[PDB]
């Protein structure tokens, strides 16, 4: 179960990331 | 010969809406835009019997633009013309010339030249702002600034309004007011000062209005422009240019703030009982009573004088009446300045609007003057501009968006270096 | 274009929203049904601000619904002008905090706050330019303090650019319907004063002081409670909704009221408010607007000014009004008691004119002063956190959910200072 | 002219089909006893594709039941839309294979595929210009997967250059309803992966999960899941049957969304789908529609997509709507979820617009993602089946029908290799 | 003297479907129309939208060419497989129709490279044209997908295989987008929310103002053989950027005061070009410019010399003489339900430049990407194509690319 609970907090950790490299991205887009 | 007119702010969009609609009622213009050539100075003709006003109303935000697209003159004005912003600088002058100022100047600029190219033999531009706002203050420092660089030759009649000095409605006002003369200093050819308790003293006395609103405000301001431009729109006996005043009126590259009255404001009873000469009218173009900025010229020396004159004038007595002006004392000219007079006779009439408060008087005189009075305002703004700056108030909002320190010490004593400036063309 | 999304937590949200939005609807002639029914074209113009065109007429409210027990959401379905909002926007937990500030802020919190945060995301792109965020909340309960505080810091952190108005009624010792009042105050004031953009003080005291007097009412139930807020919501953002001689949107009123950036909490009144016995015998002026307005019996805090100074101060007129008239009183309420009103700043009050009365009356005014009477609350508020906290009393409910004792200390300390430096510009 | 030959199998066949014939008939006014009863002319000149004039104005399906068991043809007989059928087209074993993919492929299907591959060419070659042959059922059952799937293999050796759609459900262990639900799916996507021309995945946990969350049923029962499926299938080829603004044939689909070949996996979503409380209390623009489309929460699958990335993306358009909102619309998602979009492909979104709505709807829309997510399946299956093989559970009622160890391991193979170019792609 | 139109695709005729119903609501003038015209596709649900529309009886029944099924946004299925049944049919009418007139200016094709009908059964039935003809011009008003903006996915790919042949077999080729048209309806015709029908109707305003000359009688005629000389000064540059103006609504149109000064100037803004490309990046080889309806020529010749003595702007080092003006008497017609509103004049300007340079480029890396790795290859090499014409056409655009940076010098 613990290993579980691993798996469902590095994906939500990984989400965010991968959220806040979006933004990042579009930035550069606009101000190019 | 032409003359185009930006309106910039709330007070600026407004005070067109009352100026345009005396036009299109003096030139026999219905409100959608045709006639049932003098009219070539302001409105353009598109050849299929439809009048277009040289004129672009600009702002930040949209709420008094919007009722204009919706009044009457719906189809008076070109809809490109009247520009509208998202969001105000809401009364924060670095608001308005850093960051939302930057956006929106730039289209206005690529609209007024071609309202430029359109016209042939322009006279200039004229402007009308508050700078008590952000949006007047603001990104009117900064259109005054681009429009320096582009055109240079060209008049600005800059029509500003001042913040009276007791009533007022905002509260950082006197830091907008002294940043916006920093650069309405250097830019602005000839610099017209219209306070707003001076004008409720006229309406109170005068007109004998008890509650006036803005709009009684605006309209007699149409009427000043409308005497001032008669002299472009129509003949006269002795007619004066827009380039005029450039020479005639302001004897240093920096002293350009003119006093404005006119003459006779007077209701719909007094006329009938009373007499209307060139005397008398050149007699209360003068008095303090009749002043549109709140300041004496009792206490200040004239520079040189302006005098317009509308209707039935023959030219032999405004002689004569300026000449018993002269020769009273309660008022002074500089010594530099034997002669201190630009005088102006047109023969059109003013016309009446219904719906106004003014009546039809055979006669006005609309007078603008230069003295040294002004220079008592602007120490007089300085004292509570400084009050508040030393305990640094109200600061962190102008330079949160982007401003520092320096700009408030540097303004600051080129506005103080302005109070010792007009202290010694006065000795 | 000008927008304001809409958030209503806790018991105390729910009712105050749900009569505003009753209000306001009533304003822009939609009925219950939630279809225009309207006759001028006025009305239309500026329904982007606190609406959505659905079809066929349906307008719903922008608004978001959030608590923790579901006897408010169905109270809300169940009134008249309930059927208009989205039943999506009831974002809803199940639980209970509890008059638990600690279980408000850490632990039922912490799986809430993400369903919320994701509906006011789409609330906020679904429009196209925020003028800011309007929250209603209490500061004694448990799921509107400790949850909104939470929700208030989480939206600073996002958008940061955007103003925010919070409406919040503080606990007072003659009012006292929970025991740890001052334990939850307390914690949120810390938060308030370092995310919210500006405050508005309220209080149940005052409003029962003013249904006593002024309205004369019989029976002051919470609706009408309620309707004196939601005048007072309705009143200070009219002018994004209508046009005006002298317009004055929320962040023209922000920078003109708030000299320094930690001194953002108000006091505010609305005029007028008479009762049904002597409304007959009144008049509609200016002047009659103003010393009613100005006087210390009508304001909505427990904090009289006259035991402080005047910072600076605000007046939202409504209706067909001479400007000239709304200055000079102005002025006259200004150089008369000149001692109330701080030195160091002239002309102290900003002021605004709208061209649109509220329906029932011909003209209106709201007054938003920015006082430094302020702190007596401050004051009032932390000698009771003082008298549990130096003896350890109901802390241990706070304690086994999260918080440590440094917590308390560092609240005591700035709301300490916060009282300290009102009194030093006082 | 184009035309669709349709061929279902097993008893999730038969009842997808069912309610799938129930509402292709509605959208072309045809009543329950065959004859038309429409109002517009645009359902007339199209009816072709679907159906064949008989006599009298007998509009009969061009449709195939295939089943093992009675029970399911004597339902479909039984309801309505059922007498609407050709009895000839009701081919149909009698012993009944049970779960058992070895039946269903090898003993009992040895003497149904003669009878149904006979109906299937007198049906096909009775049409001038085949499009292709569209095909429901099941990877979990026996008579549905084994026999659908050797069908699949014999059409596609007399008809090689002719398309071939597969809307086929896959088990997942979230919902297990037969034990040897590993053994069946997997050596059914071995034939799934040379045979089809493209397989839309469905499952039951996202359908289920659909109508729990944004439909809000009480009691889904499979007619309402088979709703949802049919509703998917007649979007994906209303534009045959329909003229638009821009047309999208099932091959213009297929070269658009398959970059290699053996990548021919889709994921589906249908919009817009409301609870009936809340149908009136929203817009029908294109953006809400494309809100809808793009969520990870609204696949048909259970298979989040932001697992992984998009290869590309398909969205048909049904109703009057502006082009270049559909265009900016997919620009728009494609620019700021830059991360979940592979690179090396640009334009990852292929777009079509349909000028006919379905009935009773204003706008509608139909996705179909080729990501890379859906390996996560194939591994999620492929570690059930090395549970049982490790260990030869269940394995003799399969050996001892002619599957021989070297058809597990291939399968186990073929599953292994395509797991790794997805992850190769990603 | 008469011209015949050629339409292929879904692009194609709902073209041609905007564009003669302004023939026939605009009109001896009318001999060189009056249809002589060839709708031809393989999807056969457009065509047939018009066998049954309003303008039944208008076109003749064997006149709507179409297919049985369609290509699939497939250059090798519309060019091999099955552009091979239709396109003999189609030709060997076009011939009749073409026996029909006597003083055959030439043939105009409308078609959009993006698909696989447009772009290639386009390519085919050019290339068997080319050799039956010959000398005859051949326009081609072509739709190029835009960099942003794009509905499909393996356009890259159509695009490229297409324009290899559109280079040596149209005679004059016309850049069109519909990002620029989607712009130009959005910053001048303020609508927000466009389709493709308004496109198509503003497509048809071009067409038919330079195809005036030759039905009324004007100040200064122009020939479709005088675009042939006077824009083109290579044999393989000819690709035209687009403009017209002015494009004006009902209501700002009285409001503004249309003259020949400011609409010359307008139709050289970038703001108002039919193809997304920034021509201040390039520099001006050759303009034309059409007017119609109220022109005298002193106006149109001050106008020119304001745009020669502008600095904005800038043209090659060869040409002073960088021009080609022309004048139509009778002003351009309105459509009921159309967006433009009518005005005394108009002009349609058609120029060549380096500007054009850009946009092959930036084609270049969407096609080099995707066929780096053998995206959507095998599509089309089991349609009967093979690697070698990728990568020939790929070098083919890399010769035309360095072709405009020479020529540019
Ligand atoms: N004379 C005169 N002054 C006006 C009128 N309306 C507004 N004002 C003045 O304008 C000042 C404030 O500026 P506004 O023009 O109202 O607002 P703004 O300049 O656009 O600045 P923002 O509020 O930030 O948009 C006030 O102090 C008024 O004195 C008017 O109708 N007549
Ligand atoms: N201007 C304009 N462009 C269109 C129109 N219809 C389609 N297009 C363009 O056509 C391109 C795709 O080709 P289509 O014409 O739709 O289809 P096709 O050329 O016949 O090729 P197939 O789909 O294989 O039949 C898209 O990129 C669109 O930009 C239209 O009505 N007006
Ligand atoms: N004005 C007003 N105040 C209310 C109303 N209902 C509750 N309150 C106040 O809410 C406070 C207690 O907060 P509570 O409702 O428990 O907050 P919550 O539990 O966090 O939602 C009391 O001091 C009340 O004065 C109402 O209808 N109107
Ligand atoms: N959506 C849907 N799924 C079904 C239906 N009937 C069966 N299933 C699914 O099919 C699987 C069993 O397939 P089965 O009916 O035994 O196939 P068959 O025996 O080969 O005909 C189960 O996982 C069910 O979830 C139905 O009517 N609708
Ligand atoms: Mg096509």
């Amino acid at each position: 179960e613990a290993q579980q609970n691993d798996i469902k907090a590095l994906r939500r950790e990984l989400e965010l990331k991968k959220a806040k490299l979006n933004e990042l991205h579009e930035d550069v887009r606009r101000k190019e | 010969r032409e003359v185009i007119s930006i309106h910039i702010g709330q007070a600026g969009i407004q005070v067109g809406n009352a100026c345009w609609e005396l036009y299109c009622l003096e030139h026999g213009i219905q409100p959608d835009g045709q006639m049932p050539d003098a009219f070539n100075t302001f409105f353009s003709e598109t050849g299929a019997g439809k009048h277009v006003p040289r004129c672009i109303f600009l702002d930040l935000e949209p709420t008094v633009v919007d009722e204009v697209r919706t009044g009457t003159y719906r189809q008076l004005f070109h809809p490109e013309q009247l520009i509208s912003g998202k969001e105000d600088a809401a009364n924060n002058f670095a608001r308005g010339h850093y960051t939302i100022g930057k956006e929106i100047v730039d289209l206005a600029l690529d609209r007024i030249r071609k309202l430029a190219d359109n016209c042939t033999g322009l006279q200039g531009f004229l402007v009308f702002n508050a700078v008590g706002g952000g949006t007047g203050s603001g990104l009117g420092s900064l259109l005054l600034e681009r429009l320096s660089v582009d055109y240079g030759k060209k008049s600005k009649l800059g029509f500003t309004v001042y913040p009276s000095p007791q009533v007022s409605t905002a509260v950082v006002e006197p830091y907008n007011s002294v940043l916006s003369t920093h650069s309405l200093l250097e830019h602005t050819d000839v610099a017209v000062m219209l306070d707003n308790e001076a004008i409720y003293d006229i309406c109170r006395r005068s007109l004998d209005i008890e509650r006036p609103t803005y709009t009684n405000l605006n309209r007699l301001i149409a009427q000043v422009i409308s005497s001032l431009t008669a002299s472009l729109r129509f003949d006269g006996a002795l007619n004066v240019d827009i380039t005029e005043f450039q020479t005639n009126l302001v004897p240093y590259p920096r002293i350009h703030f003119m006093l404005s009255s006119y003459a006779p404001i007077i209701s719909a009873e007094k006329a009938y009982h009373e007499q209307l000469s060139v005397a008398e009218i050149t007699n209360a173009a003068f008095e303090p009573a009749s002043m549109m900025v709140k300041c004496d010229p009792r206490h200040g020396k004239y520079m040189a004088c302006c005098l317009m004159y509308r209707g039935d004038v023959v030219p032999k007595d405004v002689n004569a009446s300026v000449a018993t002006i002269k020769t009273k004392r309660t008022i002074q000219f500089v010594d530099w300045c034997p002669t201190g007079f630009k005088c102006g006779i047109n023969y059109q009439p003013p016309t009446v609007v219904p719906g106004g408060d003014l009546a039809k008087v055979q006669r006005a005189v609309c007078m603008i003057s230069n003295s040294t009075a002004i220079g008592e305002i602007f120490s007089r703004l300085d004292h509570k501009f400084d009050l508040m700056y030393a305990k640094r108030a109200f600061v962190h909002w102008y330079v949160g968006e982007g401003m520092e320190e320096g700009e408030f010490s540097e303004a600051r004593e080129d506005l103080a270096a302005l109070e010792k400036d007009f202290e010694e063309v006065g000795a | 274009m000008r927008e304001i999304v809409h958030i209503q937590g806790g018991q105390c949200g729910n009712q105050i929203g749900a009569k505003f939005w009753e209000v306001v609807s009533d304003e822009h002639g939609i009925d219950p049904t939630g279809t225009y029914h309207g006759d001028s074209d006025l009305q239309l113009e500026r329904i982007n601000v606190y609406f959505n065109e659905a079809t066929g007429g349906r307008y719903v409210p922008r608004a978001i619904l959030m608590d923790l027990e579901p006897g408010t959401m169905d109270s809300v379905r169940s009134g008249p002008y309930g059927q208009i909002f989205r039943p999506d926007n009831f974002v809803f937990g199940q639980t209970g905090a509890g008059n638990n500030w600690a279980k408000g802020h850490y632990t039922e919190g912490a799986e809430l706050i993400d369903s919320v945060l994701d509906v006011v995301r789409k609330e906020a792109e679904s429009c196209d330019c925020l003028q800011g965020f309007q929250v209603c909340h209490s500061l004694g309960g448990g799921t509107g303090s400790g949850m909104g505080t939470l929700l208030i810091s989480k939206i600073r952190e996002e958008y940061p650019d955007r103003m925010m108005l919070t409406f919040s009624v503080v606990p007072s010792p003659k009012v006292s319907d929970t025991v740890v009042e001052p334990y939850n105050a307390t914690l949120s004031v810390h938060q308030l004063v370092e995310n919210a953009d500006e405050c508005m003080v309220l209080d149940n005291e005052a409003l029962y002081d003013i249904c006593f007097r002024t309205l004369k009412l019989t029976t002051p139930t919470f609706g009408d409670l309620n309707h004196l807020i939601s005048a007072v919501m309705s009143g200070i953002t009219c002018c994004l909704r209508f046009p005006g001689q002298l317009n004055a949107d929320l962040r023209k009123l922000a920078v003109n009221l708030i000299p320094f950036p930690r001194l953002h909490f108000f006091m505010v009144g609305f005029t007028p408010l008479t009762s049904r016995g002597s409304q007959q015998y009144r008049a509609l002026t200016v002047p009659e607007l103003t010393q009613q307005m100005w006087d210390a019996k009508n304001m909505m805090c427990a904090a009289d000014p006259r035991h402080g100074r005047y910072l600076t101060a605000s007046a939202l007129f409504r209706g067909r009004m001479s400007t000239k008239e709304v200055d000079e009183q102005m002025l006259n309420v200004q150089n008369k008691n000149s001692s109330y009103f701080v030195e160091w700043i002239p002309n102290n009050v900003k002021s605004s004119v709208c061209d649109i009365p509220p329906k029932g009356l011909k003209m209106s005014a709201t007054f938003i002063g920015n006082s430094t009477a302020i702190q007596e609350m401050f004051k009032r508020v932390s000698e009771q956190f003082t008298a549990m906290f130096r003896r350890k009393a109901f802390l241990h409910w706070y304690t086994g959910e999260g918080m440590d004792e440094m917590e308390f200390t560092e609240a005591e300390s700035n709301m300490n200072d916060l009282v300290s430096e009102y009194q030093q510009y006082q």
